[PDB]
């Protein structure tokens, strides 16, 4: 249910 | 290696072309062999592994929560139980595709901390999906993975990157979901998300428009979840 | 045959799982295998195998068309043809799979109505799919099995269906779109909508609520369809 | 474009 980090960082 | 005989950049292409017809397997398996040619990626080319992959694992991961439902419902024949097995099977071996990946050898060879920590914090996320679906005498040395795999990333970015940067925040979030979903530190999590995201506050006023964007996108996911968690 | 040592039951059952997780690729596996066990296919059961299919050959002709598309621009390297050859050669062993299967042998061994005409849409629909991405010496006579298939099961459903039957309606439709969009002859496709929608609505009368909403369904399609093509 | 039977029917 926790949100995470997108695949793709800038 | 499948894809032994494709050039690197036609592989890279390729892979380009799977995310927009929304072809993760195809998309993986090009990036994986762009990997095994052995030259270092640029940071364009370890966004499109990371999206590769994390789209892949991530349709396994819903499958798997859906039919462990199921089974655990079921006991509130074999069937649920083999083929959610299938699938779990499935998803070890992505997971470990992918840390194959990382120590053979993207890790050894990326010096630069947004390479080293992009890594380190992707060998992280590919254990904490491994202990999402653990169960016992490994689930405990799997959790031991990839809480060392993110604090020697958190270490690398606190010394070398600004807070604001992207790959440190979603570093930092990851973290912070794995302290409250997999570790049982609730705790621990909610500090780390409240930390990071007023420490990266703090560093908004030295960005341009379009850092700015990239941050505060961040930072919206570790006050959605403090949301949710408090 | 892959599941030759699975039970039939088991097949099914894991089929309606993998539904419900959403892993089509998986429940076509389950219910080819279910198909080759040689017994005859309750109502239920070809569901079943539609639907995973549908899906599975869905997301092809989706990722097709996206490539085809930047292909089309790119004459407007190899790498784009070579990756849509690729999807499309996917795309059309899917499309034989199912065909061999109603060719060996539920076709011939579907007696009753609603199987035989079930089974004749279907061959229409992936020899229609195969059209889809045909171009030439083949193209003409793809169209002609697909035409004749949907011909047969149009005379069957005419003679021993009601107007508004899902499946007659469904066929009717799905042979509509046949006409506008790989037979270039939207005229007959409007007509054969129009004349289809107007002789369910006359007899609609006579179902039950559950029935309505089944037939309903289908002829809001039609007229969805009508409404973009007039 | 144009919309095409639903996988499943009664
Ligand atoms: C942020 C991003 C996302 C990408 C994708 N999903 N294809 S490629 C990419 C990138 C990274 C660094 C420099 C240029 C492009
Ligand atoms: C973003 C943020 C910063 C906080 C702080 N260290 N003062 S508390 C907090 C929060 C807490 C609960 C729900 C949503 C946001
Ligand atoms: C309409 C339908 C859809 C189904 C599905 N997608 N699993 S199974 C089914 C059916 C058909 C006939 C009798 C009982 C159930
Ligand atoms: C449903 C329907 C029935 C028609 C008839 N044979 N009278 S015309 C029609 C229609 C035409 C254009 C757009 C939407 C609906």
């Amino acid at each position: 249910r926790s949100h995470s980090s997108p695949a793709s960082l800038q | 290696g499948a894809m032994g005989s494709m050039e690197r950049a036609s592989l890279i292409q390729k892979a380009k072309l799977a995310e927009q017809a929304e072809r993760y397997e195809d998309m993986a398996a090009f990036m994986k062999g762009a990997v095994e040619k052995g030259e270092e990626l640029s940071c364009e080319e370890r966004n499109l592994l990371s999206v590769a992959y994390k789209n892949v694992v991530g349709g396994q991961r819903a499958a798997w929560r859906v039919l462990s439902s199921i089974e655990q419902k079921s006991n509130e024949g074999p069937e649920v139980r083999e083929y959610r097995e299938k699938v779990e099977t499935e998803l070890q071996g992505v997971c470990d595709t992918v840390l194959g990946l990382l120590d053979s050898h993207l890790i050894k060879e990326a010096g630069d901390a947004e390479s080293r920590v992009f890594y380190l914090k992707m060998k992280g996320d590919y254990y904490r999906y491994l202990a999402e679906v653990a169960t016992g005498d490994d689930k405990k040395r799997i959790i031991d993975s990839a809480r060392s795999a993110y604090q020697e990333a958190m270490d690398i970015s606190k010394k070398e990157m600004p807070p604001t940067n992207p790959i440190r925040l979603g570093l930092a979030l990851n973290f912070s979901v794995f302290h409250y979903e997999i570790a049982n530190s609730p705790e621990e999590a909610i500090s780390l998300a409240k930390t990071t995201f007023d420490e990266a506050m703090a560093d908004l006023h030295t960005l341009s428009e379009d850092s700015y964007k990239d941050s505060t996108l961040i930072m919206q996911l570790l006050r959605d979840n403090l949301t949710l968690w408090t």
